């Protein structure tokens, strides 16, 4: 399986500030150009929620506000209008190969 | 004039004889003859001075493009290789099937699990995919 | 209106096998594979396995292959997971989820159950 | 021209 | 009454273009809705 | 190795101004010809029906050569196979050799009739200008050479493949070289040999195709038949 | 003369149609048709009148 | 005409009754005698469906 890591371990921003998350893979996830990368969101007291897929920055349950980017081993998530209801743990997901492991994630915070 | 016409009719009758003994009495694999949609049963009726044929045929529509592989093999055992029979191995796009690959028909799109009924054993080849884990035919 | 109902949490003693269930609602249950996930911390989640609800085919995380199995009650629209030999390291929030393809050839976890937990 |  | 004839070009219906690929896998075109 | 054949599909289309052919508008023969005016009416109807049948045989043929789908054609097609048949992205290098070796008179249409006229060279000797004296008309071909080229490029892109069952529905879209290896295994050559000899096979195939550049002589029977199809049309008008 | 030639061309065109739907669009198992060496891919180009 | 219209009708009714089906190999000896609908399904499976 591909090990996934993410940084910064947490991020704090002012309201309405742009924010990003960097995510690295031990091996490329592209196979036949499919990418297989999903990002998730979680808050305490609830299950994780799907946000995006590498070709879906709208749809898959979200507004255009959550922009995935990159290819190969490098990926990122980009939100230009951060709001206090965006504070959540966030997780990169590998769908390419079993066990289908995924990153420990990072936490967005409002300063 | 009559002698010329009589000859052309005789040759035309020979063509009719061949279609009755192929296109009417059997399914045909030829393409060519009949309607341009493979072949399925055809019928013949009388018409003035001749035979009138009707050919039922199959017409494809709404084509989609999918990823496919030439064959599959066990990564742990390079001598075990399979290839689909009368169909193709496609990357699965179906929520019902947990398997990474799936079998479909050559005339119609519909995924199914890969099982020994849909495959044949073949000699190994460089283009076959290496499966690191789960293949049912062989299970091992 | 899709929902994933789940069985209540329990403080089960170690060495006891544990059965967990999740019932689908608002969709045809047999058209989607069920995914199971284990969470021990806000940053610690891992895949357990997947179960087809139509064919019964499975895949599992290698660490659970000798301990976990899965079943389906097609008349109750429900899926079950059972884990042999519970230990304190297995305390977790467990989640069922429904398979989907928002992108061509990309498995997605889609809707998630609210979770249940075992300790 | 367009049909009758 | 009807007007003038219209000069026109004979249409050429282009075949569906399936992309050629290299490597160990390939693009496949398959129908989804047959009709008799 | 390679073999070749020519299969004719059409007759050049001709019509005749029967009134003009019999006489040149002199008024005495016009009056006399009216007694026989029904012969010319039968002549025109018969030629017209023959020309309609030629148009239908062409449309019927082209309706079946077309494929519902094909690969795009790009340079480097066939990998190590040479593929000189590729269009000069046009007609093709082989079609140009065939049309240039043939001795047929340059076509009318454009400019046509103004090569009959005194606004041109004194050396023209075309039977095509003689059409406007004799009342002949050669009708233009039904398809236009550009569309004809497009129909055969579609056939070239349908290759790779024809196998994998059916092929009357799905389109395999695999490299040309791969389809060749399946055809070689379809004649009883084992796969082990085919993998060992792949470069050797490509070279032998290319040598067989390379001979096509010298094949266009009258000693080649297929070429000779092309030349006599042209000769028969010219003789009928003469 | 034209009527006779027109008819023979139509029959010849029918033969061409069958070869495109056998010899061009598929490998042939029939022997005797094509070059005399089994069959492997064949190609077709435009020619005057055919 | 040589055949009479009635015998011609009888010859093509015989062809209609020979259908269903020409499969199951041969068919130049034995006669399957199965429902028409069943022979159609075999023909559809014979084209890769
Ligand atoms: C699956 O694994 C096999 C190795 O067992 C790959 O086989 C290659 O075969 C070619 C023969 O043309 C050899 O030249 C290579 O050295 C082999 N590769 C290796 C790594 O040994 C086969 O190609 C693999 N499939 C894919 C898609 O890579
Ligand atoms: C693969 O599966 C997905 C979902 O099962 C299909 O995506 C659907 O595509 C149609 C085509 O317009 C849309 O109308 C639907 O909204 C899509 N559904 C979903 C859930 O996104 C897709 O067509 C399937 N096939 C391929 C070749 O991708
Ligand atoms: C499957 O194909 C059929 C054609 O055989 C389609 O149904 C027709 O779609 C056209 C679209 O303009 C309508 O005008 C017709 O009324 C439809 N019905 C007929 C001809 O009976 C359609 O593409 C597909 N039908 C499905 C998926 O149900
Ligand atoms: C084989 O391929 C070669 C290129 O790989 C080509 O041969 C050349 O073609 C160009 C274009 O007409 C000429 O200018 C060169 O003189 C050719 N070289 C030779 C050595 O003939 C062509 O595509 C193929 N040639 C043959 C003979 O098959
Ligand atoms: C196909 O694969 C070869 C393998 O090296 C590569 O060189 C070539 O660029 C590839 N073709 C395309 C169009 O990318």
């Amino acid at each position: 399986d591909i090990v996934l890591t993410q940084s910064p371990a947490s991020l704090a921003v002012s309201l309405g500030q742009r924010a990003t998350i960097s995510c690295r893979a031990s091996e490329s996830v592209d196979n036949y150009g499919i990418s297989f990368m999903n990002w998730f969101q979680q808050k305490p007291g609830q299950p994780p929620k799907l946000l995006i897929s590498a070709t879906s920055n709208q749809g898959s349950g979200v507004p255009a506000r959550f922009i995935g980017s990159g290819s190969g081993t490098d990926f990122s998530l980009n939100i230009h209008p951060v709001e206090e209801d965006d504070t959540a743990m966030y997780f990169c997901q590998q769908s390419k190969e079993v066990p289908r492991t995924f990153g420990g994630g990072t936490k967005l915070e409002i300063k | 004039q009559q002698l010329v016409r009589s000859e052309s009719a005789a040759l035309s009758a020979q063509l009719a004889k061949d279609k009755v003994n192929e296109c009417v009495k059997a399914q045909s694999k030829r393409s060519g003859f009949c309607g341009q949609g493979t072949h399925i049963v055809s019928f013949v009726v009388n018409a003035p001075n001749g035979l009138y044929f009707m050919h039922v045929g199959y017409y494809p529509s709404n084509h989609i493009e999918v990823v496919s592989a030439y064959g599959l093999c066990d990564a742990a055992n390079p001598t075990n290789c399979i290839a689909p029979v009368n169909g193709y191995f496609i990357k699965t796009n179906n929520t019902r099937i947990v398997d990474e690959w799936s079998y479909t028909g050559s005339s119609f799109y519909a995924p199914e699990p890969i099982t020994s009924l849909n495959t044949k054993y073949v000699a190994p080849q460089v283009t076959y995919q290496n499966i690191s884990t789960n293949l049912p035919p062989p299970l091992l | 209106q899709v929902q994933l109902q789940q069985s209540g949490p329990e403080l089960v003693r170690p060495g006891v096998s544990v059965k967990i269930s999740c019932k689908g609602s608002g969709y045809t249950f047999t058209d989607y594979a069920i995914h199971w996930v284990k969470q021990s911390h806000a940053k610690s989640l891992e895949w357990i396995g997947v179960f087809s609800t139509y064919y019964g085919n499975t895949n599992y995380n290698q660490k659970f292959k000798g301990r976990a199995t899965m079943t389906v009650d097609k008349s109750s629209s429900t899926a079950y997971m059972e884990l042999a030999r519970l230990t304190s390291e297995d305390s977790a929030i467990y989640y069922c989820a429904r398979k989907s393809y928002y992108v061509d050839y990309v498995d997605a976890m889609d809707y998630w159950g609210q979770g249940t937990s075992v300790t | 021209d367009t049909p009758s | 009454v009807p007007g003038e004839m219209r000069l026109a070009s004979i249409a050429f219906n282009h075949p569906i273009q399936v992309d050629q690929l290299n490597s160990s896998y390939f693009k496949l075109s398959i129908p989804t809705n047959f009709s008799f | 190795g390679v073999t070749q054949e020519y299969i004719q599909t059409t007759i050049q289309k001709v019509t005749v101004d029967c009134k003009q052919y019999v006489c040149n508008g002199f008024q005495k023969c016009e009056q006399l010809l009216r007694e026989y005016g029904q012969f010319c009416s039968k002549i025109n109807q018969a030629l017209h029906g023959a020309n309609l049948r030629q148009d239908d045989s062409v449309r019927n043929l082209f309706a079946s050569v077309k494929s519902s789908q094909s690969s795009p054609i790009i340079p480097g097609f066939g990998g190590d196979f040479n593929l000189t048949l590729l269009e000069p992205v046009a007609r093709s290098a082989i079609e140009d050799l065939l049309f240039d070796k043939v001795t047929i008179a340059d076509p009318g249409y454009m400019q046509g009739y103004d090569d009959c006229m005194q606004q041109g060279p004194a050396s023209a000797r075309d039977l095509i200008c003689a059409q406007y004296v004799a009342g002949y008309k050669v009708l233009p071909p039904l398809m236009d050479v550009n569309m004809e080229a497009a129909y055969t490029s579609s056939l070239l892109g349908s290759i790779a493949g024809v196998g994998w069952t059916a092929g009357l529905s799905s389109f395999a879209a695999i490299p040309f070289a791969q389809s060749i290896f399946y055809r070689l295994n379809g004649v009883g050559i084992t796969q082990q040999v085919l993998s060992e000899n792949q470069k050797l096979i490509a070279n032998k195939f290319n040598q067989a195709l390379g001979a096509m550049q010298t094949g266009f002589t009258t000693t080649n029977e297929a070429f000779h038949k092309v030349q006599d199809a042209v000769n028969n049309n010219a003789q009928a008008l003469s």
